[PDB]
RNA sequence: ACACCAACGGCGAAAGCACUCUGCUGGGCCGACACUGACACUGAGAGACGAAAGCUAGGGGAGCGAAUGGGAUUAGAUACCCCAGUAGUCCUAGCCGUAAACGAUGGAUACUAGGCGCUGUGCGUAUCGACCCGUGCAGUGUUGUAGCUAACGCGUUAAGUAUCCCGCCUGGGGAGUACGUUCGCAAGAAUGAAACUCAAAGGAAUUGACGGGGGCCCGCACAAGCGGUGGAGCAUGUGGUUUAAUUCG
């Protein structure tokens, strides 16, 4: 079990070819964890937003044991995934708050790597 | 080219479908329109034979058996094969329904036409036989990537 | 709750496209003066 | 084309053929398709001799080679030259920048 | 290392310079006559500074990342892709003195349409205070008259008209190489030929063709069907082989 608390937020690790739905409560204790690789397939296929829809339905349909009322979504990253994530929340239709973006958005602070040239 | 122009489609002859005269046309090979006509009413003389209801009845059910509402179509963007499913229209699957029903029916040996069309045509009414699970293996693909689009 | 997205809308305030930009090399002014100049008249 | 390759014909118009003009073509048409993981179906290699002094006009020495390959397409590459040997190692030059078409365009 | 601010923006002689604050200090611009009275311009040789990579000495080392190593693609891959990753990147004190160090335009003065701008100050209007209009200059930009230009274009910041001062050029390779000398810890930098050889090497513009550059539109061109060939047998034609000839095209 857990705190027994209904309230508690979600992280969308929204990756440019992966996804992660992690749900935690407020002090930081994770409750469950399923990404696109948690939910089967894996490969090129992971991290389009049928594999957050199925990634998010998969994270959030073993919170039932709590039935958390007053959800809040804190996402995270670039990618194909976020909007389907956000209408799969949005199908199960619990008491989403508020979604947020915690995106690291950095000040010049190390050089990112080399342009690709394909 | 911008389009067809817009359809001609006539009922059967006898009894007054639009259905059963597709399915007369599709078993048709090469002219031979008699003889088609006389294995599909020996296949009707046959279903009245086999169970007692209406064989548009059990045609139209089983052939409701047969008809995808999605399938395969492997698209490209950019170089990149995507085995992306589209949604295919309702007179295409009739087309392709008894496109698979038909090409299906020629395969159950034994007997005449009439017999192996009726045959597969009451497995496709059963959920048995052939065509339907042609259905299936052409609808466990598309299921199977919806992780395209 | 109803289907519309103002995540996607507000999001475009300040783009995520500061991250598609902040992925490959940090490079000079040929290619700031490509996309800041492509970027500086995009928005007039 | 001595094994495993692309299939060999060769067309001999006012030219008696001999043992050094077609091993110098399998061996330099072959031998330079040879680093090539190619299933090409049919190589025409047609080989016609003119002028200087069989008739009128300059010395010439024309080949004709033509590639009828699955990988994307049909190509053909004619050079004439003052020998049949120098026809036949400048058409393999041209044919190998086709096939290096070919093959790096199949690309991503 | 310093996001938004960031602007076709400001400053520096150029290279460069952006998180903020303080200290020292350069340079610019404008006004009043307040002063001196041609003290001016350029500059051989000289001297200074001079992106990045490089080197000596010592720190420091998160990210990125030559070389390297492994995986992949590939016929092959010492390469593009990916995963690790050393010198280097930063700083102190130096050396090196080259860059497409580019505005591909040495500097200075005088003169020669305008339009649209921006930055800094000055005057008048307007209010009495921020505006706001015209302007006096200096600088920065964009279209453009005259004129120049082989053309493209430049055009008060000329590639215009003139004057001055310095540098550099005289076909292309050979060759920024050889040899010598100076500088440099080395890397190399600077100065800089000839033998021989070619009748071209180049610039701007045009027309075509072509592009694994766009944009648009047809075609049984692909896709959707339907039916075949390639498998078997035969008819026939060609190539090869054979023969005295297997006529020739």
């Amino acid at each position: 079990s857990a705190r027994k608390i209904p309230k508690g937020v979600i992280h969308v690790q929204a990756s440019f070819n992966n996804t992660i739905v992690t749900v935690t409560d407020v002090r930081g204790r994770v409750v469950s964890w399923a990404s696109a690789g948690t939910c089967g397939f894996r490969g090129t296929k992971r991290g389009t937003p049928f594999a957050a829809q199925t990634a998010a339905g998969n994270a959030i349909r073993t919170v039932v044991e709590q039935g958390m009322q007053r959800a809040e979504v804190m996402i995270k990253g670039p990618g194909l995934g976020r909007d389907a994530a956000l209408r799969a929340i949005r199908r199960s239709g619990i008491l989403l708050s508020f979604v947020r973006d915690v995106t690291p958005m950095p000040h010049n602070g190390c050089r990112p790597p080399k342009k690709r040239r394909v | 080219r911008g389009t067809v122009e817009e359809k001609t489609a006539k009922s059967d002859p006898i009894y007054r479908n639009r259905l059963v005269n597709m399915l007369v046309n599709r078993i048709l090979k090469h002219g031979k329109k008699s003889l088609a006509y006389q294995i599909l009413y020996r296949a009707v003389k046959k279903i009245q034979q086999k169970t007692e209801t209406n064989p548009l009845s059990v045609l139209r059910q089983a052939i409701r058996g047969v008809t995808p509402d999605i399938a395969v179509k492997a698209r490209r963007v950019g170089g990149s094969t995507h085995q992306v499913p589209i949604e295919i229209g309702s007179t295409q699957g009739k087309a392709l329904a008894i496109r698979w029903l038909l090409g299906a029916a020629r395969k159950r040996p034994g007997r005449n036409m009439a017999f192996k069309l009726s045959s597969e045509l009451v497995d496709a009414a059963k959920g048995s036989g052939d065509a339907v699970r042609k259905k299936e293996e052409t609808h466990r693909m598309a299921e199977a990537n919806r992780a395209f689009a | 709750n109803e289907e519309r997205l103002l995540n996607r809308f507000r999001r475009e305030v300040m783009r995520a496209g500061v991250i598609q930009e902040c992925k490959r090399r940090r490079y000079f002014e040929n290619k700031q003066e490509e996309k800041k100049r492509k970027h500086r008249e995009a928005a007039k | 084309g001595p094994l495993s390759s692309v299939k060999l014909i060769l067309q001999g118009r006012n030219l008696e053929v001999s043992d050094n003009v077609r091993s110098h073509v399998e061996d330099k048409v072959g031998k330079s398709v040879a680093k090539h993981s190619h299933l090409v179906r049919e190589v025409d290699v047609r080989l016609s001799a003119r002028g200087g002094d069989l008739s009128k006009g300059p010395k010439l020495r024309r080949c004709e080679v033509t590639l009828f390959t699955k990988r994307h397409g049909v190509i053909r590459a004619e050079e004439d030259a003052e020998s049949l040997y120098s026809s036949i190692d400048l058409v393999s030059s041209i044919i190998q920048r086709k096939l290096r078409k070919i093959k790096d365009k199949v690309s991503d």
